[PDB]
């Protein structure tokens, strides 16, 4: 049994092994309580605010719309410490872990910045973090894999299964069914079983809240659409959280294109997947006809996952948000495009969101509308890949 | 399910546990798969455990994720898993197989449909490993639907809502993971609640603990990972492999005998 | 003549040829016309808020000094918008350029961070930036000269002279000379001729008043001491002018003392340098006997200056400011204990002035002290500077 | 800074314009440059320009920047540079001789040992290229107090406020940038002001531009940078280097005369 419905309409669920069952209903639990709590809510405040920075701005982006009917805004989460959203609910789950009295915190990551998000929450809370990587990714991210380790995180290399993410993760699983005594897994995306996937929504919600009290002051009124890049997607359902019941406010979702949707080589499950069950839960994935999981590909590691959160799936089957599309090349142009006209290097997943406003503003330039981009992360990180694509194509 | 009531009362009549080896289908490849399975019977094995290889088995050890992987590049699907276990019921008319399925391959193409072609090909019982009682309602029901028991999993972590549950949904057997209230205890209460009889799935590698399974009142042993360890170490000479398979399992099998 | 005083005490003045002091005077005229003019102050106001992400957060550091008696926060200029304090300056500077009706920005950068944030500003305010780099340093430098270039900076390679930094301003400043009434020279530090020191100080002064608000409402008094890495002087006269005439306020200066004062392999010209002549002031400097500018060394890019601002001699001569030293090995183990013990990943730069606080609290432990560190920028940009020499001295 | 005055007064009675070449002293090296030099004046020059090198010239454009390096190439110091000009003066006794110089290599050892030292080697005048004339109190006292006329650049930029004080603060000659007032009212300008004579030293490569230097009303022309071009040129013949560096001051000094 539990206190909350681990369902969003069909979707969701806490589909692990029973020996899993008492660690989830302990969190959810923990996270029930917390929310009760005015000394956990202080805490975190705290937190947010003289440790990650909070209130981000809301940037308005005039050179990018000039000649348009467009009014964009952009969230700028790329500004909270670590140079992404994913800060938030790190902090908000290590102070779960302290509440439910663990030392300890797992993590996987493939490209590395859940590890280093992971690492940097508990090296401020005093945790011990301990950070479960495919050995093929610790050869790859060398930056990350030092960052996690700089932050006194111990960072695993496995050589089980394809010594890679899916690995990583059957090991930090294995360990957390033994350790949960001791120790949070800590989930990096709104996604996995309940209760992951809401608490991850209630502790993002924060970019959705302010971005209402910021566009009120600055335009008077809610936005047209707000518009969020989907990977597991922490960050859309953060953005969205504040404006599902202002039913005028359009909620859009972009997953990866990759390629091409008609290529096969994409990240966009939940318009072009098909409903499975894995990962702890019912939610669209990309898959073989047989019903093995497929691996998912976009320029963006952060967007690479073959599923998608169940909210999310829900939010648009009942059509209260819109889910789209954003190819690799596309995500390339807006990435371009904002660092030229407003000197701000997007991460390539936000870059995802920002060319579909790009899309909505160049498809229709005499269309009156007011958008908020959630700018989800910096790009920094991403120079040398796009750098790489850009002498292989001769500067295009 | 009826093959596991007839070989329980069976071994019950011969005061004897069972022992119920586990392996992946295909693994190493499908005719080595089949011979191995041949061998398990021919040595003693009471009921099988087999698994069909999954993309993502976040539910095994290191042992069987290896297994998993083997069967993978030997290019095995479930298609072909199903035409294996036609083929292993048609030789066996009384052994009770059992399945461990990944619910994506059970949900992928209809639960509904997923039990009928296990009822279809003789499977008599199902353990989906990622499905808790919690959320095993359509699992159970097209289970029982098609005459296949639903196996759960009694954790050492459980508690007497999950006891008296696994007890009420269960057929065939309960999967008792003694890896956290005394085995003695689990055993009794199973019992009172008339459960589907125990076998113990953990750590099961040596004669010693299948003779402690059966004296601490469990019907049975379930070796999880030692039978896949044995064809881990022999890739390379599948004749040895052969070999040590039916020693094991022998020596396993002695050890419930009264 | 000029409207305001070009010397501190006996430092500064405006030692240019005399075709320059036309673009100085101007550039004076309007700098202090701007600083009476609301307009100018709410424009400046409104980008630092809500483009570069004003107010930094001030963090309470409770792992880093636990046991001892001192309080130390961290005024979070690694929060703001290019990941360092130089964004805020840039910013009213070509918010300068355009009160004087210039469309052009020049710079020159070595290690590429003042290109970047003079390339970012310029991006956002529609204002052409051209900006000279050594070819040797164009070689060096790809990530940087990609931002810049990213940013629509047209990055110049110098092959004349050397090939390296004083050969990129020379080129710069000989644009300027035929250029200003179309350009603006956009110098990176609280240094060359007047009104340079002045105008930096103001448009980085933000950084104290924000410290002085959030220490008085967090502690309700103000620090012991704030601390600072010198450069050439910004970060540093940021964090400072605010509490000049709080007399009980320390004012500490961290210059690099390198591989050690004794070897000459330093950048600490204030106290180890001795005054002379040159980038259009006079102030401390490393210095043959015979008055050649001696080349500077430091770990951190950012700090590796053979002079200083004059402000700054100016505090030291009277005894408001007092400045010391901190080695390589003093910043790299500040920069290990940041990550380690706080979650954050401080610049090289600011991990000096870290360095000087920990050697404060560790020397005298029993010592009540409340402590500001200003940390001046983040250290992404450091991490394989401090991989490759962990490596080779076998992970120590 | 009396040479000057009996430079100019001889010039005035022949209806001759000065031609003043400068050379970066010991470009390439210190005995070449005493060559250049002797074969500068042999040719015709009225009067040297003569730098120093230094670490950091932010005011001389590139010709100049590479004629600096090769003499730091060389290791040429402040201190060859000044036994190099007493060497110079004790050969030629009524040419005047000017250095430019920047503030650092004038202020290091004090502003006043600086100007001594100049008077005691025989140097006639100093522009310091990076002192305008807001900052040069100090420098155009210590150049007085020595014997030394302090030589000011009037920009294309001049206000009538600069040219009050370049007339009332220079000695010498007043050193002309017409790179904006015409260049007939600055000189004018500062003829009303009682300047020193004003030398033309913005672009002056060909005999043309100095017979235009002395037809617009200048007592002279500078030869900035061209001199230093044919160094740059002929590093590899020094013979040719001179014989080149003869003939190019040959034709300028032709250009002057009446
Ligand atoms: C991790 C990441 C994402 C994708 O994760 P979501 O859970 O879908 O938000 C997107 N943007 C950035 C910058 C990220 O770091
Ligand atoms: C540029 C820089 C400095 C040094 O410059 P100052 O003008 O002395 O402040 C210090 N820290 C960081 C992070 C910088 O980017
Ligand atoms: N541990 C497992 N084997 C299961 N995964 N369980 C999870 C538990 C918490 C978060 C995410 C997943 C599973 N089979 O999905
Ligand atoms: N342009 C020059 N040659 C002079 N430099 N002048 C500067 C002008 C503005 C900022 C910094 C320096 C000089 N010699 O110092
Ligand atoms: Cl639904
Ligand atoms: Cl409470
Ligand atoms: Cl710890
Ligand atoms: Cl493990
Ligand atoms: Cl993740
Ligand atoms: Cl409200
Ligand atoms: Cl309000
Ligand atoms: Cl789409
Ligand atoms: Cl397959
Ligand atoms: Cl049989
Ligand atoms: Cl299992
Ligand atoms: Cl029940
Ligand atoms: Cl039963
Ligand atoms: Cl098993
Ligand atoms: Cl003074
Ligand atoms: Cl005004
Ligand atoms: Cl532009
Ligand atoms: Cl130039
Ligand atoms: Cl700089
Ligand atoms: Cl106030
Ligand atoms: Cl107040
Ligand atoms: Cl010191
Ligand atoms: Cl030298
Ligand atoms: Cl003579
Ligand atoms: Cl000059
Ligand atoms: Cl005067
Ligand atoms: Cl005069
Ligand atoms: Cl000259
Ligand atoms: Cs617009
Ligand atoms: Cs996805
Ligand atoms: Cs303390
Ligand atoms: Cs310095």
């Amino acid at each position: 049994t539990t206190l909350l419905n681990p369902y969003f309409g069909e979707f969701g669920g806490m589909y692990v092994p029973q020996i899993l069952m008492p660690a989830l209903n302990q969190l959810e639990e923990a996270f029930v309580s917390a929310q009760k709590d005015p000394e956990f809510q202080a805490q975190f405040a705290d937190l947010l605010k003289n440790y990650a920075g909070r209130p981000t701005a809301l940037t308005k982006c005039q050179n990018i719309t000039a000649g348009t009917r467009t009014t964009l805004y952009l969230k700028r989460e790329d500004l909270l410490h670590g140079g992404a959203h994913k800060t938030n609910q790190v902090l908000g789950q290590a102070l779960l872990a302290k509440r439910m009295g663990k030392s300890e915190i797992i993590a996987e990551t493939g490209a590395g910045q859940h590890g280093v998000a992971s690492a940097l929450a508990s090296a401020l809370l005093g945790l011990k973090c301990r950070i479960y990587m495919g050995a093929k990714d610790v050869e790859r991210q060398s930056p990350n894999v030092f960052r996690m380790r700089l932050m006194g995180a111990e960072v695993i290399p496995v050589h089980s299964g394809s010594a890679t993410l899916k690995d990583a993760c059957n090991e930090a699983l294995r360990d957390w069914s033994g350790s949960y005594e001791t120790a949070h897994y800590m989930l990096g995306t709104a996604a996995g079983p309940h209760p992951y996937p809401t608490i991850v929504r209630e502790f993002q919600r924060m970019i959705g809240e302010e971005t209402k009290a910021q566009i009120l002051d600055k335009e008077g009124r809610l936005p047209d659409a707000v518009i969020a890049c989907v990977g597991g997607g922490s960050n859309a359902i953060g953005m969205f959280a504040d404006f599902i019941n202002d039913t005028s406010v359009g909620l859009i979702g972009v997953e990866p294109g990759g390629h091409g949707i008609e290529t096969g080589e994409h990240g966009a499950p939940l318009k072009h997947g098909r409903v499975g069950i894995y990962f702890g839960m019912k939610a669209p994935m990309m898959q073989t006809a047989d019903g093995q999981i497929e691996e998912s590909y976009s320029i963006s590691a952060g967007l690479d996952f073959p599923s998608v959160g169940p909210q999310h799936a829900y939010l648009n089957s009942i059509g209260r948000a819109d889910y789209v599309s954003i190819t690799d090349d596309e995500a390339l142009e807006a990435f371009k495009t904002l660092c030229r006209h407003e000197g701000i290097i997007p991460a390539l997943e936000s870059s995802h969101a920002l060319a579909h406003a790009l899309k909505m503003m160049r498809e229709q330039p005499e269309k009156e509308q007011l958008l908020v981009v959630n700018l989800s992360g910096r790009g920094d990180k991403d120079i040398f890949t796009v750098h790489d694509i850009l002498k292989a194509r001769g500067e295009i | 399910m009826e093959r596991y009531e007839n070989l329980f009362a069976q071994l019950n009549d011969r005061r004897e546990g069972a022992f119920v080896p586990f392996v992946t289908l295909g693994d190493p490849g499908i005719e080595q798969s089949l011979k191995i399975i041949d061998t398990l019977i021919d040595a003693g094995a009471d009921a099988l455990e087999l698994g069909v290889p999954f993309s993502d088995p976040l539910a095994d050890g290191p042992t069987i994720q290896n297994a998993n992987l083997r069967a993978f590049a030997a290019g095995v699907t479930p298609a072909q898993c199903f035409e294996m276990l036609a083929l292993i019921r048609e030789k066996h008319p009384t052994i009770p197989i059992g399945l461990l399925m990944y619910a994506n391959l059970v949900f992928n193409n209809g639960i509904d449909a997923f039990y009928a072609r296990c009822e279809q090909v003789g499977v008599d019982s199902v353990l989906v490993a990622d499905v808790p009682v919690e959320e095993s309602a359509p699992f159970r029901q097209a289970a029982l639907r098609h005459n296949i028991a639903p196996i759960f999993i009694c954790p050492p972590n459980a508690d007497d809502d999950l006891l008296r549950q696994v007890a009420s949904y269960g057929r065939g057997y309960t999967y008792l993971l003694s890896r956290a209230l005394p085995l003695h205890h689990l055993i009794e209460k199973l019992k009172e609640y008339h459960a589907a009889p125990a076998l113990q799935g953990f750590g099961i590698s040596s004669p010693e603990q299948v003779s402690a399974a059966v004296r601490a009142g469990a019907a049975g042993a379930i070796s999880g990972s030692a039978i896949v360890k044995i064809i881990e170490k022999n890739l390379a000479s599948p004749k040895q492999m052969l070999a040590e398979l039916r020693s094991f399992v022998s020596a396993m099998k002695a050890a419930s005998r009264a």
